[PDB]
């Protein structure tokens, strides 16, 4: 995996090997081991994990109207700014659009992850984050 | 890596650049190798300028450049089909025989290029007081 | 485990000046260093006369005791910038096997395995961003040392030592003397000066010649006297504008005169000699006048023997060599050495000052610049690894950079003042300098 | 400012090793010494405390000794902050002396930057130029007419010569004297 | 006639807020930055990228960073303004979410907001006040 | 978007890390590739447009 | 790499941080076997290495082998290099294209297009196949 | 207190310069009063070669160092006086030196009197004694014959020398002026003893 | 926690020969200031040494 | 005649005018045909008067050939005056300074004569200027702007009316300028601001142009040929008077001519494939930097260090291939001809051998092999023998950080064929700081006399 | 008659360096050693050696087979038939103040 993208940019020669640092979140996904002086690269270059994979494009619009069906969530239409704030609801996104709000966020990140792990309403490859 | 590759060895004769007249670059080229700025500081702090004229001069591009004392401007000198010639001085030239290397002709002739006159004050002549 | 429970108490208290959190990681750094005591196990396993790697790292050849105690005994805490391992990868989390505000230590990079042992996959984690961070500070301190190497290439190499061992660019003068003493660098040899630490009466004891009566000798102890309380005043003087330079008898100087004794003495047949005034009295003579001709070094041979006006300032160059010779050729440390002897003494040390000379178009400009740039890269190891102090940034190049840029005084971090109390009675009190 | 130095942050109190001669003339390392390590620099203000001795202030900022002691003061100061930035494994000192002479050779403290090497060598137009910002040295020389003498390094090496240090300091000329007595000429 | 590989390049995530304090900018007005590089559909489709910067001298200014509208730091106010909103009580609504509530975050953001909606843009400034 | 950038503004949150992958992501041969059909396809329309353009109407 | 987790990689580099195929005839499976060669062949040899001071030609890193591993076919195979896009030279053999199983000294010219194909690199080499394809355009190519 | 001890050290300053007050000492709290009242405190002294110099030690707020037409008159008055002035020294505070308006005055009576000295001095120089501070290698005069006689010695010309500023705070106190060279005896770690010799060129502001 | 021999604590050679102790990195070592060869050096050439 | 040895003691560097190009250019360009037949074409921008790239032509002017011809100014003559590039705010400067209807400066030259030279002329121009009126002429001094646009168009700004300030006008308004005012301002005589317009330009010679192609496509000589064109474009003794209004083909042609100047020269230069004369300086890999400063040599090796215990600390084994590639040139002489026989004789068959005699007489290099047999050896003959035991040979590692970087080691020749790398001492290896996992070096043998006495007696390792 | 100016060529202007006179420092007032430097000596023997090259010609009665041995033991026997010449000073009136120093009666650093 080749990170060029910030090396095309004139980034400073001292912030750019700060990056090759390993980062708390590489385990598991980014090989911790070092390059072993390879050669092919200075260091820039990293290694995907022995079990790393990367997802393809998933069904966005199923799951989009799945949650829009749902009791829990609530249209945007419906909320109000002031219920947000006041009544404590909870935003809800998917691929980063706001689709609408819920009552209690934990209650629907678990239901999903539960719905997942059945394997049929939710896709396995799709991530549900619960802030 | 193997070391049939990597190693490399070159004598007096071979590709030059067309530019500074110096060698073509790297072991793929078949020219010569780099003595870079740090090899040159360090051949300047043990004072080896003999090895520098050797290295830098003979084995890079070397050249006797000719200027006019008179103005102190490069002129024309040809020995085998004579050509004594100054361009500014015309009579009254005083030729003489400076060591240079064509990079720095190349460096000169560029900043003459940009409206930048360049007049060489060659050495003054010194005699016994006789 | 301790720290931890007064933690849940509240019972920890920070010092003025240090945040709750900031004491927390103090007091946890501190608790688990390593002892000593550590080594104890270590030299019980190992045969020191049959093992490999023990008398690999003893001897010097290879190695060191934290690399031995790593392999065995435990690597122990993870330190990065003399600090643990901060929560990068979560509000309150460090890696993604540990819990929100972890409390044990091993979540913050404590390892409590060796290398033979095996680490286990958050202690290898922890151990890979040390050793990348190694390496990534090396790369960055080698570029900027590459880096300021050039440009301070550029601004010194114009200095070359000239036909009066000055140092000039284009004839202006940047040293009236190269080194302010017109030596080479690979032409120094440390010695120690005896009088420097002597007391007086141990001065007299030790130096002062009661053998004959004649004043020559009370001349003589005179001067050592004096040079050795130049010496003092002048190195107290120095360690006074400085802030950790202690006064040291131990000087550069570029002819050991007593191993040029000792060796004469050593290949002297006649070993111990009768007393004879007249030989005393002319190896002090000679040893005067080649104290005084000393600074002709740096002049011709011409002028010594036409004895022409000395400058000043090389007489000051050829101070500290005539001290060195008077206390190393004294009356008293040279009584078994013959007139030739002596004689042949004094010409090896002419000789050898000699050729102690720096040359005469040496490019002393590149060579301070290449010694003052080379130690920079581990500089900035260690400052990088120097963070501790609090409220100075003086990691990285942000000092040399100060330093060589010269920036004004507000562009200046890290700024310190050594201030010393009135008088020399109230400064051995802890609570006046505390108020 | 309430109370205190303005621009002393932090005040500690520290040890400190010192030398001392006795009565009996015997130098002493005196090791119960107290002093005070601040955080900011300000000499004036320190001066101006009657509590703190004046003649033994000792400050890391370069700029503030120029400013209140003079030229021979910043010089002892470069030295001594080049010294602590190199470490254990130092130079030998008369690179530090060489680094503290050049940089304050002008009567003021100039730094290594391309603006230092203008103030010390404002007529080495090849120099400048073969540092930084070739063009624009360029110009400015054409504008200002400069003339520029070839020695160094970098002057000669620009127009192709070898520079005259080294072995190349001294000239050589043939003893005709010594030549004439001893050796004949060819045709002869 | 040779072998290549198009190897995986790492990228930033899309349709996400990255907030990034611009300490590294010298003599710059600009003190945080915010870029969203919104994209619809899938990865093939067009992005465009908002970037939101607050200055020193107070203002929030918004960038479309499009082809069109390149290198224009619109005030925020005007954004809000032309797609609809009238009332500047409204505007300061859509940010903070609540106007009764007295939390402090609330009043610093009130008070940031002002200062955002006096402060006189270079440009744009004839078409500031216009209802 | 305004609201989370002024909470970083006054400290509540911290600025994003850009090492954290998080939010990365891992773009195969596949988007480098439409990106450059994209700008050869383009410029390959943009030439015969004219073309065909100037030729209708003469 | 077997027992990662006992060494320290970092440090293993941290000496050595910073700074045309070839088929080799002999491999075999390491004695000490990890994951990772149940999907890679290996590539190597289990040699008998003796950790011990011999003479001092092993220093800085150096290692002493020996003559006869090398002999045996230790390490030995086939360098491959392509003149696909292909003074006082031989001209004698080219042929055009010169006979396959000839040794190719330097100056001695692969191919002949005078126009011809010097060659430089110094080490002998042979010839291994001079099939000539046909160019994307049709033009004569010489493989 | 700056007033503390630059009264304390002026005096002090004035003996190292080898002259001779023309007026008595007035007590410290005096001292402070004519400083408040006028703005300024004046302190005549007698070089050997009997020739005039006057101290003129100006409060942090006055009207001499606020507006350019009081520090005019005073100077143009004191000038006109019939003393024979060998230097004029001007004692100001700091920020005073960065006022442009002052400073062109100062340059302007310097311009209209080529014969006489006028130097403008912070406070930090009079606030100490200079001369004993440990950082400071002992500087010296050294007369023209000697310095001719050094300068054929090494085939040097004054130019060639190392220059120091003419206002650096030991050459001020030796009294030095532009042209002049001062022999330094240096501490050094190479060898205990240096001398160098600097020629002095013309005093910052 | 170690057992050292009497001899080889200490490094005495006088006029070329090895009175006792043993030559390690201290005397031996590159780059150690003070070493034999830094002594051979000085005394008779750094050729010598 | 002959040109006596001579060296350089200063360097002069002065704004070129077109006197200047006029007097040193060895020809004119009137064409804009490049080459007629294999020749260069006379009078193009290739005509061989200015020097010879290729073999088969030699150097009109001096009768060299491609090397020791040193390259040969030419001149074109442009039909309209264009500004100088590279003093475009010098020029600005003098505009802001100098009445623009007399010669007769606006500002009073006496309130700058305190500052330095150099300083003058900028501080007078930092001052405000616009509506000060003359003192000789009534004229008011107008506002000069400068063109936003590009680098070199300037506009004079009077009572609200605007004007273009074609190089025709600011030329003659800077030909008023009196001697004495550029005096006083802190420049020099040779600096008169007359001269920073161009009514004739300098061709630089073909030898910093070698891109000819005889009869990519990004060179220099292609901006040189479109100028050319373009000026040939342009009418011939165009006059421009100030407020004129001009033809708007002419003032585009105009405009094109001047860009293309300024891009020739300064083209991508703080202020991807855009040549331009002082682009080449700047950077690592510039002219200064890259070619003054460094260079690439012959007669060198390079290759990988290994260990050897049995070689001395000044010591370096060197391959045997490479002690017959790399040679030492001997001059024949009445006491070496004893020795270098063996050397002759064994020729390229044998170790050791020679390569080349250089004979002094027919001054001709011959390859030993080809040699014939009525051939000597003769004194004042050169021959270049191999490398032998016992030689000198500086050896290196990059970087170069000590000046112990670059030693002198005795070449002590290994005479298997199958050992390969410069074997070295492990002691020696502190010089370098280098160690044997791969690490490569550089190493040259010295064949001249000289160079072999300074690494012999001064560049030793000891 | 306003009067417009035409720029002279910068030759024109340009006048060269005028002669200067060598001037020798008298035998006792030199102030340089008397011993030569390493670099001085490296180049009395490698300027010999090349003239040796050119002509074969030398003063040593003992034989050699190489220029450099024969220019290195001229050196160290005091056959050197060159003199080392010391640019002490270049005066602007026109005088190079030089000092000439004969390397046969000099010392002779080591070279070895
Ligand atoms: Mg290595
Ligand atoms: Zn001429
Ligand atoms: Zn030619
Ligand atoms: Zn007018």
């Amino acid at each position: 995996v080749n990170t060029h993208n910030t090396t095309n940019a004139s980034k400073q020669t001292e912030r750019a090997d700060m990056m090759r640092r390993v980062h708390a979140s590489y385990p598991g996904y980014i090989c911790v081991a070092q390059s072993a002086d390879t050669g092919e690269k200075v260091g820039m270059s990293k290694q995907l994990a022995i079990t790393a994979n990367v997802c393809t494009a998933g069904e966005v619009l199923s799951l989009k109207q799945r949650l829009l069906s749902d009791p829990a969530i609530q249209q945007l239409a419906d909320v109000s700014n002031k219920d947000i704030v006041r009544k404590g609801l909870a935003r809800v996104f998917i691929n980063g659009e706001w689709i609408g709000c819920c009552t209690n966020a934990f209650e629907l990140a678990q239901r999903y992850r539960m719905f997942r792990r059945e394997g049929k309403i939710v896709h396995p490859h799709t991530t549900i984050y619960w802030d | 890596k193997f070391v049939l590759d990597d190693r490399y060895a070159v004598a007096s004769y071979g590709p030059t650049d067309a530019l500074t007249g110096q060698p073509l670059d790297g072991k793929r080229s078949h020219g010569g190798l780099r003595l870079g700025e740090m090899e040159h500081w360090v051949l300047t702090a043990q004072g080896a300028m003999q090895t520098i004229i050797e290295k830098s001069h003979d084995d890079s591009d070397g050249c006797i450049s000719y200027i006019c004392r008179n103005c102190g401007e490069p002129a024309i000198y040809n020995a085998s089909h004579p050509i004594y010639k100054c361009m500014n001085c015309d009579v009254q030239a005083d030729i003489g025989m400076v060591d240079s290397r064509r990079s720095s002709i190349v460096f000169q002739h560029e900043m003459r290029a940009a409206n930048v006159n360049i007049t060489s004050v060659l050495s003054p002549r010194v005699f016994q007081p006789a | 485990e301790e720290i931890n429970n007064r933690l849940l108490h509240g019972d920890i208290m920070p010092p003025i000046g240090l945040t709750t959190h900031d004491f927390y990681e103090k007091l946890q750094l501190n608790a688990l260093k390593f002892p000593d005591r550590i080594l104890k196990p270590i030299m019980n396993s190992i045969n020191p006369e049959t093992n490999g790697l023990f008398q690999m790292v003893a001897t010097g050849a290879k190695g060191s005791n934290p690399n031995m105690i790593h392999i065995m005994a435990g690597i122990g805490q993870i330190e990065i910038n003399t600090q643990r391992i901060q929560p990068q990868f979560s509000f309150g989390r460090t890696l993604v096997y540990y819990p929100r505000f972890a409390l044990e230590a091993q979540a913050y990079g404590f390892i409590c395995n060796s290398y033979i042992a095996g680490l286990t996959s958050p202690e290898f984690i922890f151990g890979e961003m040390n050793g990348r961070f190694d390496l990534i500070n090396k790369a960055l301190s080698t570029s900027s040392t590459g880096y300021a190497n050039r440009k301070a290439i550029f601004g010194l190499q114009s200095c070359i030592v000239d036909y009066y061992r000055r140092v000039s660019i284009d004839t202006r003068l940047v040293q009236q003397l190269y080194g302010e003493d017109g030596l080479d660098a690979r032409q120094l040899e440390t010695v120690r000066f005896e009088t420097i630490m002597l007391s007086d009466q141990e001065l007299e004891d030790k130096f002062k010649y009661t053998g004959i009566q004649s004043p020559l000798f009370e001349e003589e102890f005179s001067r050592l006297k004096k040079d050795r309380d130049k010496y003092r005043q002048i190195f107290l003087n120095v360690e006074n504008f400085n802030f950790s330079q202690l006064l040291t008898d131990v000087r550069q100087v570029p002819v050991n005169v007593a191993s040029i004794v000792k060796n004469i003495l050593l290949s002297s047949t006649s070993g111990v000699l009768p007393f004879d005034e007249k030989s005393i009295l002319q190896k002090y003579a000679m040893v005067k006048t080649f104290c005084k001709n000393l600074p002709y070094v740096f002049i011709n041979n011409i002028q010594e023997r036409l004895q022409t006006p000395i400058p000043v300032y090389l007489k000051r160059a050829a101070a500290l060599m005539r001290m060195l010779i008077r206390i190393e050729l004294a009356t008293v440390k040279t009584l078994n050495i013959t007139c030739e002897q002596m004689s042949a003494i004094l010409d090896l040390i002419r000789l050898q000052y000699t050729q102690s000379l720096i040359n005469y178009g040496e490019a002393v400009g590149i060579l301070a610049a290449q010694s003052v740039s080379e130690p920079l890269t581990q500089y900035m190891l260690d400052s990088h690894h120097r963070s501790v102090a609090g409220g100075t940034n003086k990691s990285g190049i942000v000092r040399p950079q100060e330093i060589f840029s010269a920036k004004p005084v507000e562009a200046e971090q890290s700024s310190e003042m050594l201030l010393r109390l009135k008088n020399p009675e109230v400064e051995t009190n802890k609570t006046y300098a505390q108020e | 400012t309430i109370r205190g130095i303005p621009g002393i942050k932090n005040a500690n109190v520290v040890k400190l090793m010192r030398h001392r001669v006795d009565a009996q003339g015997k130098l002493v390392r005196l090791d119960n010494i107290y002093a005070i390590k601040t955080n900011g620099t300000n000499i004036f203000g320190a001066m101006l405390d009657d509590n703190i001795d004046p003649y033994t202030i000792v400050s890391s900022s370069i700029g503030d000794t120029m400013e209140l002691y003079g030229i021979e003061a910043a010089r002892q100061k470069i030295i001594s902050e080049i010294r602590t930035v190199m470490g254990d494994k130092g130079p030998n000192h008369r690179h530090l002396l060489m680094y503290a002479d050049l940089m304050t050779r002008t009567g003021q403290v100039t730094s290594l930057e391309k603006a230092g090497l203008n103030a010390r060598e404002p007529s080495n137009v090849l120099l400048r130029m073969a540092l930084s910002s070739p063009v624009q040295v360029l110009t400015d020389a054409a504008v200002d007419s400069a003339v520029n003498p070839i020695y160094g390094i970098a002057a000669p090496t620009l127009m192709g010569s070898v520079p005259r240090i080294g072995t190349m300091y001294s000239d050589i000329i043939m003893d005709e004297k010594y030549i004439t007595e001893n050796y004949k000429s060819v045709d002869s | 006639g040779g072998e290549w590989v198009v190897d995986l390049l790492e990228n930033i995530r899309f349709n996400t807020l990255h907030i990034h304090y611009h300490t590294m900018q010298q003599g710059n007005n600009e003190i945080i930055r915010g870029e969203f590089i919104s994209q619809p559909g899938g990865a093939f489709e067009n992005s465009s990228q908002i970037i939101i910067r607050y200055m020193t001298t107070g203002a929030i200014t918004i960038e479309i960073n499009s082809t069109k509208f390149s290198k224009l730091r619109i005030p925020w106010y005007l954004i809000f303004r032309m797609f609809g909103m009238t009332g500047d009580d409204s505007i300061i609504e859509q940010v903070v979410f609540d106007l009764e509530s007295n939390s402090p975050v609330n009043t610093f953001m009130i008070e940031i907001l002002e200062k955002s909606i006096h402060v006189l843009d270079p440009i744009f400034q004839p078409v500031q006040h216009e209802p | 978007l305004i609201h989370k950038i002024l909470l970083v503004i006054m400290n509540v949150f911290p600025p994003t890390d850009r090492d954290s992958y998080r939010t990365k992501r891992v773009h195969g041969s596949g988007v480098s590739l439409a990106k450059a059909f994209k700008a050869i396809f383009n410029t390959s329309v943009i030439a015969p447009i004219i073309n065909g353009f100037k030729e209708l109407l003469k | 790499s077997p027992y990662a987790n006992c060494t320290q990689p970092a440090r293993v580099t941290y000496e050595t941080n910073q700074g045309n195929r070839f088929f080799q005839f002999y491999n075999e499976m390491p004695l000490v076997k990890t994951i990772a060669h149940n999907y890679v062949i290996p590539n190597g040899l289990n040699t008998i290495v003796a950790y011990m001071i011999y003479g001092g030609y092993n220093q800085e890193d150096s290692v002493i082998v020996s003559q006869s591993f090398i002999d045996r076919g230790g390490f030995a195979g086939t360098f491959y290099r392509e003149e696909k896009v292909e003074g006082a030279n031989y001209e004698k053999l080219v042929d055009g294209f010169v006979p396959v199983g000839t040794v190719v000294k330097k100056g001695d010219i692969i191919i002949g297009k005078d126009r011809s194909v010097m060659y430089g690199f110094d080490e002998p080499a042979v010839v291994d196949a001079v099939m000539r394809p046909h160019g994307p355009n049709d033009e004569i190519f010489g493989l | 207190m700056a007033m503390q001890k630059l009264f304390t050290y002026i005096y002090e300053f004035i003996e190292y310069r080898k002259m001779v007050l023309l007026e008595e000492k007035v007590p410290y709290d005096k001292f402070v009063q004519m400083v408040l009242n006028t703005g300024f405190f004046r302190i005549n002294a007698e070089t050997l070669n009997h020739g005039i110099v006057s101290v003129f030690i100006f409060g942090a707020n006055g009207k001499y160092v606020h507006h350019g037409g009081d520090m005019r008159t005073l100077l143009t008055n004191t000038l006109n006086e019939k003393k024979h002035y060998e230097e004029l020294i001007l004692i100001v505070d700091k920020p005073v030196l960065s006022k442009k308006n002052i400073l062109d005055i100062i340059v302007e009576q310097r311009a209209a009197n080529p014969t006489i000295v006028i130097n403008i001095y912070p406070y930090h120089l009079f606030c100490i004694n200079i001369p004993k501070v440990s950082a400071i290698p002992k500087h010296k005069l050294i007369t023209q014959e000697e310095a001719q006689e050094f300068l054929g010695r090494e085939y040097l010309q004054p130019q060639d020398l190392m220059q120091i500023s003419a206002s650096d705070p030991p050459v001020v106190w030796l009294g030095g002026r532009p042209g002049d060279f001062v022999q330094i005896e240096r501490p050094s770690e190479t060898a205990m003893h240096a001398v160098v010799i600097r020629f002095i060129t013309k005093s910052k502001i | 926690y170690m057992h050292y021999n009497k001899q080889d604590i200490s490094t005495q050679i006088r006029n070329g020969e090895l009175i006792e102790g043993v030559l390690d990195k201290k005397a031996v070592g590159a780059g150690s200031s003070g070493g034999i060869y830094h002594l051979i050096s000085r005394r008779y050439g750094p050729q010598q040494a | 005649m002959e040109a006596g040895y001579a060296e350089i003691a200063a360097v002069q560097f002065n704004i070129a005018g077109d006197n200047d190009h006029k007097r040193q250019g060895v020809m004119e360009v009137t064409i804009s045909n490049l080459f007629e037949g294999t020749l260069p074409a006379e009078g193009g921008i290739y005509d061989a008067r200015m020097g010879t790239t290729d073999h088969h032509y030699k150097c009109i002017t001096c009768s060299h050939q491609r090397k020791q011809c040193m390259g040969h100014p030419g001149i074109l003559q442009m039909h309209a005056p264009v500004l100088q590039p590279l003093f475009i705010a010098e020029i600005r400067r003098w505009l802001r300074v100098i009445c623009l209807n007399c010669g007769a400066p606006i500002v009073d030259l006496k309130r700058y004569e305190h500052l330095i030279r150099p300083k003058r002329l900028i501080e007078a121009a930092s001052s405000q200027t616009e509506g000060k009126q003359c003192y000789v002429c009534k004229a008011v001094h107008p506002k000069i702007v400068k063109d936003s646009e590009d680098y070199f168009t300037f506009w004079v700004d009077q009572q609200g009316k605007i004007d273009k300030l074609y190089p025709q006008i600011i030329r003659e308004i800077f030909s008023r300028v009196t001697y004495d005012t550029v005096v006083k301002l802190g420049r020099s005589k040779n600096s008169h601001p007359e001269k920073l317009v161009l009514k004739a330009i300098q061709i630089p010679p073909i030898s910093i142009r070698p891109g000819i192609r005889l009869g990519s496509f990004h060179d220099i000589n292609n901006v040189i040929q479109y100028l050319v064109r373009k000026n040939l474009l342009i009418p011939k003794d165009l006059q421009i008077v100030r407020g004129q209004k001009i033809p708007l083909n002419i003032d585009r042609n105009l405009q094109t001519i001047q860009q293309l100047y300024y891009n020739f020269l300064l083209d991508s230069v703080s202020t991807r494939p855009a040549p331009s004369i002082m682009r080449r300086l700047p950077r690592k890999e510039g002219r200064i930097r890259k070619s003054l400063l460094g260079s690439q040599v012959w007669s060198i090796s390079r290759s990988t260090i290994c260990g050897n215990s049995d070689l001395h600390l000044d010591e370096v084994g060197y391959p045997i291939s490479f002690a017959r590639t790399l040679q030492v040139a001997e001059t024949v002489q009445h006491y070496n001809i004893n020795r270098l026989m063996p050397y002759f004789l064994n020729g390229k068959r044998q170790y050791p051998g020679c390569s080349r005699v250089y004979k002094q007489i027919t001054q001709s290099v011959h390859d030993i092999e080809g040699l014939k047999q009525d051939f000597r050896l003769e004194v004042g003959d050169i021959l270049y023998r191999d490398v032998v035991t016992g030689d000198v040979a500086f050896f290196n590692r990059q970087p170069s950080l000590e000046r112990s970087s670059i030693g002198v080691h005795r070449i002590v020749v290994l005479e298997n064929p199958k050992i390969s790398t410069f074997q070295m001492n492990v002691s020696a290896c502190a010089w370098y700081n280098a160690d044997f996992d791969g690490d490569q070096m550089n190493l040259w043998v010295p064949w001249s006399v000289m160079s072999r006495v300074e690494a012999e007696l001064l560049c030793s390792v000891r | 008659k306003d009067e417009i100016v035409e720029s002279p060529s910068i030759c024109e202007g340009f006048v060269q360096a005028s002669s200067q006179t060598l001037v020798i420092i008298p035998d006792n007032e030199r102030i340089t050693s008397n011993v030569l430097t390493t670099f001085e000596a490296t180049r009395l023997v490698a300027v010999r050696a090349q003239q040796l090259a050119i002509n074969g010609s030398t003063m040593l009665k003992k034989k050699y087979s190489s220029p450099i041995d024969i220019a290195k033991q001229e050196l160290f026997n005091r056959k050197i038939p060159l003199l080392v010449m010391r640019c002490i000073k270049v005066t602007p009136e026109g005088q190079k103040i030089v000092e000439i120093w004969n390397p046969r009666e000099m010392g002779i650093p080591l070279l070895d």
